[PDB]
């Protein structure tokens, strides 16, 4: 009744550029938190980005700001990232991820990959 | 002269389980609230929805979960806006946003108006003092930072000095009440807040509940009227759009004869309409359904009426 | 990433239960609230657990939060093969201002004995020793469960530049398998005593060296 | 001393379309009810949930669509714990199950408390005699059984010659009413029953209705109360995990006020709350509605208000 699914990945060459997609179904991703989290192949997560808030606001890693850049469509419902003068250091598979608060932070639903 | 109306966006909450909160403003925007004002014939003013940055530290973890300082500060802004649009000669509507912004639009209407009254239409009383509740609760406190009785039962917190409390306690009615903690309902009968509960309001009726309040207020001379004005006053049926749902709450027309009394005085100088959570609906039904009642209010407390005539209809046209 | 500590590796059988520990700083864990999330072999992280021990929809109680000071817990009793995935920690760090997670822990549940990994490590062949490289080979077989840590040794110093390890993977017979190369300059090769392949499974080590003749 | 409460489980249906109201009893339970009366500061004591077993063949026929026998057997042992738990001091709460468990909770009260009256809340009067409606719809006859002028009209079957009349038609009064079988009508106007349909609340505000209520029952003396409070007496989009929906029942905070009433007397000595079917219900959110609701009437029976000050609060704290 609620899940995210990213497209847009595949292979590019160093100092490349290329745009993720991530749609939303089951609810207003508009309203929501939004992430993009990180795994290169057989290691940890690393988080990327996330956008909050109405006007909205961007916040990124130090390891990719200003290479990268968070957006979203609400008429789409989907949620972007930009990824310019790209290294091989970025190559892991990337996943969008909601992103909620209580107590303390928490991201609650997250993308095939 | 026509009545002009300033209007306001406030998106301001601690973050948390009501971040969402921050999207009302525009939700309330986007139900066609500004040509609703212009259909009235009100003269129109817009100053856009105000930025809301976490100070000493604009991440993302101080942007999820606020601290009180930005919260403090950003009430500061909105006071001095509030203040403009009145010296400017507005009636000044304010879009939230959790019910923490009447510290602002209060404090910033009391400024070139210091003999105002306060309508608060809420299932809360948000009278809590910052050492009877949380610090992440800033949201049900707003008048505990107003109230002038209240000063020594509250502490000086970072952000918050600029604040003069500017009602006294027969200056504030309350009417809608239905979730009230313990130190709140201490606090309404030790200083004598007059209030009505829904338990009054099905026993007397609203009619009877308005001709009281404004026996209280406005008795004995006229004076500027603010109306705060919560969206969760409302049962959760006709406004789930919020973050604090109590069951047993006002009707629609119950609201709109609230809006309708206010209006027919001629003395509402400032108007919040808070607790807009989009995010918390189940549906865009009901984003759309609580954010349509928002409009309606703002729309009926400047003069809709319910069986027309506000806009002058002067012969009938002949067949030819 | 890996600003928190896990173990990289923990297993019991089914029906059994296992604790998963998670170290951070005063500026992480010491601060923020911890969250826990599940991911099953080619899936996409579930949370389990966040607020230290708050479970999402569906998730039992004998998965089960705790924090204290610095370190935070994740117990899982009743152990059913369906609990076999990868585990991340994850909080707020003060100090980067960063969402962090630790480096993930791969829970096993024993379906066969407990099988130490051989290991055969080979030295550059003299052919590519002629087109000026070298490479030593660890080649990593029939272990169980499906995690190692490889340390490469020069001398007894420790080597960091230059490895590249495999994922272990799985054999026919239903055993692990994974490999580990080391490149370095004939120079390196020709002016070091002995290289060492070091491959750690369920904390006992197995040990393979070679020397330039 | 403060004020003790028991809670007895009646999970007690005659099956066919209604048997899922065997499931009431846990469903109000999961949505809190000992931590609410808890808060209340009321001392607790809990007898679980009563087994319902036919007699005499406990085959998969018989649970599913029970003989009359069992439902008089099982209210025969309720009778017995509630007459234990009023002994025993205890204003004594039995959550549903069906209504014909009135018979057990009014006869066992009325054992050690013969000057009772009854105060019965309900889309329904549940009036029919054996010989007016079926066999399977004992949950339509409770007060047949109870009620004193009535014995000549009531036939003797097997399983209910335990029970002794203990009701006068003078110390019953019906608020509610609008689903009511011709007989039913019958018997209410031959024998003076006092009752006030949706109508009569449409007419005069429920204010009045317990106003008169009061003055019927307890006009003359003081004398204990048993509220037998049907779930379906609320409207169907209030309560709808409910066996018989009737459209145009009470609203909540109608609902909540008859409650309030109730507990300001003092008299409240025993209650029932029934006919709340989860299995009825379209989604999990209509079961847990009609659950909560149910919780809100037992508290508020008990002293929950709505403008809070139930809890005695002191001072507030000071700064530092
Ligand atoms: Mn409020
Ligand atoms: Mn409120
Ligand atoms: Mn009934
Ligand atoms: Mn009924």
């Amino acid at each position: 009744e609620v899940q995210l699914l990213e497209s847009g990945g595949g292979l590019v060459q160093p100092g490349g550029s290329l745009r993720l997609s991530c749609a939303a179904s089951g609810f207003t991703f508009r309203y929501e938190v939004a992430a993009w989290v990180r795994q290169a192949p057989g290691k940890g997560l690393e988080w990327v980005s996330a956008i909050s808030g109405p006007i909205p606001k961007g916040y990124y890693a130090d390891s990719v700001k200003g290479r990268f850049t968070i957006s979203r469509d609400n008429s789409k419902n989907t949620l972007y990232l930009q990824m310019n003068s790209l290294r091989a250091e970025d190559t892991a598979v990337y996943y969008c991820a909601r992103l909620r608060a209580d107590l303390g932070l928490y991201m609650d639903l997250w993308g095939r990959g | 002269m026509v009545h002009s109306v300033a209007v306001i966006g406030a998106p301001f909450s601690q973050g948390q389980k009501r971040k969402g909160v921050e999207h009302g403003p525009a939700a309330i925007r986007e139900a066609g609230l500004m040509k609703r004002l212009s259909s009235l014939g009100c003269h129109l003013k817009d100053f856009g929805d105000l930025s809301f940055t976490p100070v000493p530290k604009d991440d993302l973890y101080n942007n999820l979960i606020v601290n009180p300082r930005s919260v403090g500060l950003a009430n500061q802004e909105l006071a001095e806006v509030v203040s403009r649009a009145v010296s400017d000669g507005y009636s000044c509507v304010t879009l939230g946003g959790d019910h923490s912004l009447a510290i602002g639009t209060i404090s910033g209407h009391a400024r070139h108006c210091p003999d105002l009254c306060v309508v608060w239409v809420d299932a809360h009383a948000d009278i809590n003092t910052p050492l009877t509740t949380s610090s992440g609760n800033l949201h049900g406190q707003p008048v505990s930072f107003l109230l002038r009785e209240l000063q020594d039962k509250v502490p000086q917190l970072p952000g918050f000095s600029w604040i003069k409390p500017c009602i006294s306690s027969a200056s504030i009615v309350y009417i809608g009440l239905r979730d009230v903690d313990p130190p709140e309902h201490f606090i309404l009968k030790n200083y004598d807040i007059q209030y009505f509960s829904m338990r009054d309001i099905d026993r007397l009726g609203i009619q009877k509940v308005m001709e009281r309040t404004f026996d209280l207020l406005i008795g004995k001379r006229q004076r500027p009227i603010h109306l705060s004005f919560d969206i969760d006053a409302f049962d959760p049926t006709l406004a789930p759009a919020t973050g604090t749902p109590v069951v047993g709450g006002l009707t629609y027309r119950e609201g709109m004869y609230i809006a309708e009394e206010i209006h027919n005085t001629g003395l509402l100088s400032a108007l919040d309409l808070v607790e807009v959570n989009p995010q918390l609906a189940t549906s865009e039904e009901e984003a759309k359904t609580t954010a349509n009642l928002a409009v309606d209010v703002i729309a009926s407390s400047f003069g809709q009426t319910r069986e027309g005539g506000h806009i002058v209809y002067d012969q009938l046209p002949t067949p030819s | 990433q890996s600003v928190l500590t896990q173990p990289p590796s923990v297993s019991a059988a089914p029906g059994q239960k296992v604790t998963i520990s998670c170290s951070g700083s005063s500026s992480n864990i010491g601060n923020h609230y911890v969250s826990w999330y599940q991911q099953l072999p080619g899936t996409a992280p579930k949370l389990l657990i966040y607020d230290n021990s708050e479970r999402t929809a569906g998730v039992p109680d004998r998965f089960s939060g705790s924090k204290s000071g610095t370190s935070a817990t994740l117990g899982i009793t009743g152990l059913q093969t369906g609990d076999e995935a990868d585990y991340y920690c994850g909080t707020w760090d003060e100090l980067t201002s960063n969402l962090v997670f630790g480096g993930g822990t791969k829970l096993t549940v024993l379906g066969q004995p407990k099988a130490a990994p051989s290991v055969t490590l080979f030295p550059p062949s003299s052919e590519e020793l002629q087109a000026n490289k070298a490479t030593l080979v660890c080649l990593i077989s029939d272990f169980y469960p499906g995690a190692v840590t490889v340390a490469w040794k020069a001398d007894s110093s420790p080597v960091k530049a230059g490895v590249e390890t495999t994922t272990p993977s799985k054999q026919s017979n239903n055993k692990y398998a994974a490999s580990s190369y080391l490149s370095l300059t004939p120079e390196q090769w020709k002016s070091h005593r002995s290289y060492s392949c070091q491959v750690t499974h369920e904390g006992s080590t197995v040990e393979k060296t070679v020397a330039p003749t």
